[PDB]
């Protein structure tokens, strides 16, 4: 009944700009252990 | 080419993290509704 | 030439005469007038 | 020149508040009559430039206003019906006597007016309101041409007021000058 | 205020006396902002174009070749436009254009006075007054032909009736 | 036919006001 | 200097009521758009154009008095006095509803000129111009509800018309018509909104709260001078109240203040995408899976079923008086009741 | 002192508001 | 930076960065032509808005045939 | 101060007034009065059809 491209839309709409995020907090993250001593 | 000076790094704080997925999440649980219809 | 048109010509010349040109007027002899 | 009476130093139109400082007895018609500041701020030469072209075009407009409800042109007739003084500028740009009439004086703005007061502005020998016409004679002796400039000042200040006066009278009327001169009763409104 | 032809409006600061026809009338600012020469030949050029379009203007109206139909000259320039004449009449003014163009590059280099093109096959102009005298009969017919052509054609545009045929039977609008 | 504005435009002023500390703060 | 140098330096002159060039286009306009609704509220009437008496004139009190919008028989026409509907007369012109027209156009450069305003004083001061961009909220709210929505629709007719009743017969006019509660963006608007309210409210009592004991009454507001270099309350005590009551607080107050400022200007510019979505009845009024429940289904009931009844039932009893141009004649039978049902 | 910006603000937001003012104590005593 | 055949050819076009005219320039003219352009744009605005008829001209889908 | 405003205040608000009192409100306004709301002929609201004849319409319903 319900269609594909909503299931589809609403978990991608979701999941990039979550990964998104994500990703840039890691490489911040990243950048400041590569900096700080470790 | 060469070595470009316009080059800056690029910082997310875990509270910007945490403001961009509640952000996300609000916005998927307000227009799933309508998205599914 | 219509009445539409002649109202929309003098239109625009009222807004010169009556809005546009007093005040104009009297701002720069104000603005002349007082220097400070 | 035309005397240090009427139109020099020493000739206050008020008991005298010091007189405005830039008015002095040096330019043509000065009685020193300034209320306001005007004086100093703009520029005498671009001032003068604009009171003898406003007094020359309101000098023809009322001799042309007076005429027209005195005498009409031949051939005038079978056209423009009464057409007096409003009705008459808009008949007239419609067939387009007035669109022809806007052209030459557009040329003559354009290549008397402009440059000429660009060229004063910028300091040339040229006085204000001088545009060297005179086929005949009449300014050949300066005792009289003095006498001649102030003739025309005072005589275009009034048509300024004269042809103001003509139109505002036809806008509440409907009458032009001279039927306007006939009947004096107001209730009339043709 | 020595314009010498508007006597109140002053000479123009690069209006000396060197040109052919220079009384000083330049009210709008065009020679301060464009160099002279070009303006001397492209005056020339206009002027040349514009005699000789009147004296056509007179001729095809009083006669028109063996050849072609009978033709009002605006009617000719369309007809000539469909048949092909027209494109020939381009084509070669456009080629001794071409050459023109390499003549105004020269005169903006030098050497080569505004609108010379050492055009003189019945060798007239001989001494130098009386080149001088040509040279101001030329730019003063230039000038009134100028004018001239112009008024054909916008009296042609008005009236309906060429420039002969309007003389007599005026027919005043 | 026959001046430069010489001005950055792009300049942050980037000019760090400094606090003194006092001792309470300290 | 030059004539434009003075006239600049004039209306940038330190007064009691600062002009500048942005007052040039500020004050005519909201002083005409002003003594507009004013005028149309006192003595203008609605019934050539509504059917309806809205001013003190007629008998209205203040929240009866509106300047109603133009007849539906004129489209989306400027109404100018001088135009061809009323042809340069007054008596027509306001009978028309050409007052709404009036009052909405010379508003709307009025606040475009204290958008302005504010950008020129923010210049003048020195200071960054985060002012003319929280008002670009309302900027785009009046624009979208009395401008882009109109517009959209069949006549300036349907736009809110300026009153109290009138804005108050517009939401319920909107509700019934667009079902504008189901609507997303309103819904992230009203959380704009309740966000903005409850921000202020908390950072004020927080502020209160957290002061330091800067003077030895028990009154405090006389222990804060403006020429201080200190901060009047303890940030570190806030953030440790709200860390430890609410599980997150604020640490830095310039983000708490760009937040405070940020939650009412999204709030506002989602609700404005909504009402534009609106403008053309792209509403989302209906979930279909829903309806086709209902309908194959009479024991299926929901609250958006009972609120899609609500809406039907707002539309038949308010179509025949809100929209008397088209004439509407419903006879009792088809009106919708709970009993009929 | 005759002419003033501020002096001519206030009565630009005074002649009418007395004005309206009057009309609406008008308006309270109509037969309505 | 590199020297190319197309970057010297237009490299004139770039060179001019910063110059500017003396005082005011050609500004009257500009507002006069943005007068000009806001007359037009309010005839061209009235003309669809109906509030202004000009002659034969018809803002309606039955003026296409 | 309160010398001119003694005078021009109380002048003025009897003046906006006489606006209502003497009936000029509606004639300038086109506010209907309460005794005509509905003509003999139209018992029913007035409401304008055409945009381009408004300016007749409203003489013509407002004619009686
Ligand atoms: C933020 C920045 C701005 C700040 C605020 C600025 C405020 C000042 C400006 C506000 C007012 C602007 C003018 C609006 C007038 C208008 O709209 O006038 C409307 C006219 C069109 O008029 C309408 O036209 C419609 C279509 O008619 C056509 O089709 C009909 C079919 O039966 C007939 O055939 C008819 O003859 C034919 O003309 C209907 O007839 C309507 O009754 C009639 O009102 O357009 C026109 O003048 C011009 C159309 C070109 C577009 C210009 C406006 C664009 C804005 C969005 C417009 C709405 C789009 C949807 C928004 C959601
Ligand atoms: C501001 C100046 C001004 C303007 C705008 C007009 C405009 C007009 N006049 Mg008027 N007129 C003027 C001055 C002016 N005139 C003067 C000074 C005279 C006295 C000679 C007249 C005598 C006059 C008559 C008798 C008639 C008009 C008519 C007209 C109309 C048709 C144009 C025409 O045939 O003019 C003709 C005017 C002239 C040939 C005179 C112009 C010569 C003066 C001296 C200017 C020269 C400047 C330089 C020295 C037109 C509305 C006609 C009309 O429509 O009447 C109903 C008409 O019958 N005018
Ligand atoms: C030599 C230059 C020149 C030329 C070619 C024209 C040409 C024309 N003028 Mg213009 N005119 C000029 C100079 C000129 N004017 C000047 C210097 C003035 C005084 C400022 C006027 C004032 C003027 C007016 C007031 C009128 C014309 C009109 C006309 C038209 C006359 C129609 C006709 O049948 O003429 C036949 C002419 C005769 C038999 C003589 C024609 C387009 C008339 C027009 O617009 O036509 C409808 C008109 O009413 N002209
Ligand atoms: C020698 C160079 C040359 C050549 C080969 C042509 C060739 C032609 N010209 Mg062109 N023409 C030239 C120079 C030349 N022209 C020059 C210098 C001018 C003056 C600017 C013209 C002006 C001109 C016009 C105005 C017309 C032609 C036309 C023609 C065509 C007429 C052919 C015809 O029917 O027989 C011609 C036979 C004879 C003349 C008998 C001998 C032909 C394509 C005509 C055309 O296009 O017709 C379709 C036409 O109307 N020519
Ligand atoms: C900041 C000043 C300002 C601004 C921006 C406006 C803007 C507006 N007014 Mg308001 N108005 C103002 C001052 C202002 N007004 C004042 C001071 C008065 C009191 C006299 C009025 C009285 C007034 C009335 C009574 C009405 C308006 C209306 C309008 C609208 C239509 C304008 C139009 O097409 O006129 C056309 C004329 C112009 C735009 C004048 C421009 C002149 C040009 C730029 C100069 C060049 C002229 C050219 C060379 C000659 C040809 C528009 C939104 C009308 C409207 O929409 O109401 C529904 C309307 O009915 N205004
Ligand atoms: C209904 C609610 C509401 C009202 C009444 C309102 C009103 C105002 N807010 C202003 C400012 C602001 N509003 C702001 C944020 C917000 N304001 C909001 C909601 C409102 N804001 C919201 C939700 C936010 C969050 C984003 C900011 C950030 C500012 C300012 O900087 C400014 C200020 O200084 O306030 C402290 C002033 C604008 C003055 C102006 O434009 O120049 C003069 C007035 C003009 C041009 C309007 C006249 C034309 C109007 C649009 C039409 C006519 C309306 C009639 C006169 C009255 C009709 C009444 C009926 C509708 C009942 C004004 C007092
Ligand atoms: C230089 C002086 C002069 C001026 C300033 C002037 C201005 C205008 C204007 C205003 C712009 C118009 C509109 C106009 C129109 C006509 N003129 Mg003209 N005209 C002038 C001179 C003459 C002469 C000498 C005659 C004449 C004619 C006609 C006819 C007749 C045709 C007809 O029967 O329809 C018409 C329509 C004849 C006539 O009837 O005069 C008794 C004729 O002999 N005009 N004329
Ligand atoms: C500032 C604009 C203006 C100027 C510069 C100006 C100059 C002159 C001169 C030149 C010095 C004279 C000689 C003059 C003569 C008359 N003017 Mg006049 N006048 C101006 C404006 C008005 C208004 C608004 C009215 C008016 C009137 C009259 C009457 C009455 C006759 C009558 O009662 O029938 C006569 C004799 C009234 C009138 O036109 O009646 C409808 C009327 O209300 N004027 N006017
Ligand atoms: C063509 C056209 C039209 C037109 C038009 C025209 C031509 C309109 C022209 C109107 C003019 C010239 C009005 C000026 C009147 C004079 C005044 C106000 C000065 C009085 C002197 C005073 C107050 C004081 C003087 C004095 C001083 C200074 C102080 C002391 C004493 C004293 C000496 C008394 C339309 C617009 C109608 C529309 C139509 O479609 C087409
Ligand atoms: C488009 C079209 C075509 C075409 C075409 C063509 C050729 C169009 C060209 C038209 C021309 C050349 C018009 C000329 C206007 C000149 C004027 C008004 C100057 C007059 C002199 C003045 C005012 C003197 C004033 C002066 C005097 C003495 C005294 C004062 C001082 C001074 C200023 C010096 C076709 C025919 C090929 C057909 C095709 O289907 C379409
Ligand atoms: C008691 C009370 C209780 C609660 C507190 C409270 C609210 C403070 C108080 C209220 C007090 C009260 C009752 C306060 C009310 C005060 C009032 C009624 C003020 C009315 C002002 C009218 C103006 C500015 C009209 C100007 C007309 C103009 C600009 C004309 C415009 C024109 C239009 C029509 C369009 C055509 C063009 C022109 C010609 C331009
Ligand atoms: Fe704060």
């Amino acid at each position: 009944n319900v269609s594909v491209a909503a299931y589809l839309a609403v978990l991608l709409g979701t999941f990039i700009p979550v990964v998104f995020l994500i990703t840039l907090f890691i490489q911040s993250e990243a950048r400041k252990a590569a900096e700080s001593g470790q | 080419s060469g070595p470009n000076p316009n080059k800056q790094p690029v910082e997310l704080n875990r509270t910007s993290l945490f403001w961009g997925l509640l952000l996300i999440f609000v916005l998927a649980v307000l227009f799933s509704s309508y998205f599914f219809n | 030439m219509t009445p539409s048109f002649s109202a929309f010509i003098n239109s625009l010349l009222a807004g010169l005469f009556i809005v546009i040109i007093p005040i104009g007027t009297a701002l720069l002899i104000v603005s002349q007038s007082d220097r400070l | 020149y035309q005397e240090g009476v009427l139109q020099g130093l020493g000739v206050d139109a008020i008991p005298g508040t010091d007189r405005p400082k830039n008015l002095d007895g040096t330019l043509v018609g000065d009685i020193g009559f300034d209320p306001l500041g005007f004086s100093n701020w703009l520029d005498l030469r671009w001032a003068r430039e604009a009171e003898i072209k406003h007094g020359r075009v309101a000098m023809l407009a009322a001799t042309g206003m007076i005429v027209q409800d005195v005498y009409k042109f031949p051939g005038v007739q079978q056209t423009f019906g009464d057409a007096s003084m409003m009705k008459l500028h808009n008949v007239a740009v419609g067939q387009g006597a007035m669109q022809q009439l806007f052209l030459w004086i557009t040329v003559l703005e354009t290549l008397t007016g402009i440059p000429a007061i660009i060229q004063t502005l910028k300091g040339s020998e040229r006085q204000p309101g001088d545009f060297g016409f005179d086929p005949l004679g009449c300014g050949s002796n300066p005792e009289q041409l003095a006498r001649r400039q102030l003739v025309e000042l005072k005589n275009g200040r009034l048509a300024m007021i004269a042809v103001g006066g003509m139109v505002h009278h036809y806008l509440l009327v409907g009458r032009g000058p001279i039927e306007f001169i006939k009947n004096i009763p107001n209730f009339k409104n043709p | 205020d020595f314009s010498a032809a508007v006597p109140f409006l002053k000479r123009p600061s690069n209006l000396d006396g060197a040109y052919i026809g220079d009384v000083g009338f330049d009210p709008l600012g065009f020679s301060d902002v464009f160099d002279l020469r070009v303006l001397r030949e492209a005056e020339l050029k206009h002027g040349r174009f514009a005699m000789l379009a009147v004296l056509g203007f007179i001729v095809q109206e009083l006669y028109t070749f063996p050849f072609f139909p009978k033709m009002a000259p605006v009617d000719a320039h369309d007809y000539f436009v469909k048949q092909g004449g027209g494109s020939q009449i381009i084509f070669w003014i456009s080629f001794v254009e071409l050459f023109g163009v390499v003549a105004l590059f020269e005169t903006l280099q030098g050497k080569r006075e505004p609108g010379d093109f050492a055009f003189d096959p019945l060798g007239l102009a001989k001494d130098e007054a009386t080149l001088e005298r040509y040279r101001l009969a030329e730019v003063k017919h230039a000038r009134l032909a100028m004018i001239a052509i112009g008024g054909f054609i916008h009296q042609y545009w008005v009236t309906k009736q060429t420039v002969l045929e309007q003389l007599g039977n005026f027919k005043s609008l | 036919p026959r001046v430069y504005d010489e001005e950055d435009q792009l300049l942050i002023l980037s000019d760090i006001v400094t606090f003194e500390e006092t001792d309470l703060g300290r | 200097r030059g004539w434009f140098d003075l006239m600049d330096d004039w209306l940038k002159r330190d007064r009691f009521v600062f002009v500048g060039w942005s007052g040039l286009l500020l004050f005519p306009t909201s002083y005409l758009s002003i003594g507009g609704w004013f005028t149309g509220t006192t003595f203008v009437t609605s019934w050539y154009t509504h059917g309806l008496a809205s001013s003190y004139l007629e008998g209205c009190n203040f929240f009866t008095a509106a300047v109603s919008t133009p007849a539906n028989s004129m489209g989306h026409s400027l109404l100018l006095l001088w135009g061809p509907e009323a042809q340069g007369d007054f008596t027509r012109w306001c009978q028309i509803g050409g007052l709404w027209a009036f009052c909405a156009l010379h508003g709307s450069f009025g606040l475009i000129g204290f958008c302005l305003r504010q950008f020129e004083i923010a210049r003048l001061v020195g200071i960054r111009p985060y002012n003319a961009i929280a008002f670009s909220g309302p900027i785009a709210i009046f624009v979208s509800v009395f401008l882009m929505y109109p517009l959209g629709q069949a006549s300036w007719f349907f736009a809110p018309s300026l009153g109290v009743a009138a804005i108050f017969r517009f939401l319920l006019f909107i509700q019934g018509f667009h079902n504008f509660t189901l609507n997303p963006f309103h819904m992230m608007g009203v959380a704009g909104i309740l966000g903005a309210a409850l921000l202020c409210a908390i950072h004020g009592a927080t502020v209160q709260n957290t002061i330091f004991e800067d003077g030895d009454a028990a009154n405090t507001f006389r222990a804060f001078t403006p020429t201080q270099a200190e901060e009047t309350y303890s940030m570190v005590t806030a953030n440790r109240f709200w860390s430890q009551i609410f599980g997150v607080a604020f640490s830095n107050k310039r983000w708490l203040h760009f937040f405070m400022l940020f939650v009412p200007l999204a709030g506002l510019w989602t609700s404005a995408i909504g009402i534009v979505g609106l403008a053309l009845n792209l509403r989302a009024y209906d979930f279909v899976s829903q309806e086709l429940r209902a309908a194959e289904d009479p024991e299926f009931e929901t609250f958006y079923t009972k609120n899609i009844l609500l809406n039907e039932g707002i539309r038949s009893w308010m179509a025949a008086q809100d929209q008397p141009h088209e004439n509407f004649i419903f006879p009792e039978e088809v009106l919708p009741r709970g009993n009929a049902l | 002192p005759i002419f003033t910006f501020r002096w001519l603000a206030i009565h630009g937001l005074a002649v009418p508001t007395v004005f309206f003012l009057g009309a609406i104590t008008s308006m309270q005593f109509i037969q309505r | 930076a590199l020297r190319t055949r197309l970057g010297e050819l237009l490299r004139p076009l770039n060179s001019e960065y910063g110059k500017v005219a003396p005082g005011w320039g050609t500004t009257p003219i500009m507002g006069f032509v943005m007068l000009l352009f806001a007359v037009f744009l309010l005839i061209i605005l009235q003309i669809y808005n109906s509030s202004l008829i000009i002659e034969n001209v018809d803002v309606d889908w039955a003026s296409l045939g | 101060y309160w010398i001119i405003h003694s005078i021009t205040i109380p002048a003025l608000f009897v003046a906006g007034w006489l606006f209502v009192s003497t009936g000029l409100a509606y004639d300038i306004f086109g506010t209907p009065r309460p005794n005509e709301y509905f003509t003999q002929e139209r018992q029913q609201v007035p409401l304008v059809n055409d945009r381009f004849s408004a300016k007749q319409e409203l003489e013509d319903l407002t004619k009686g």
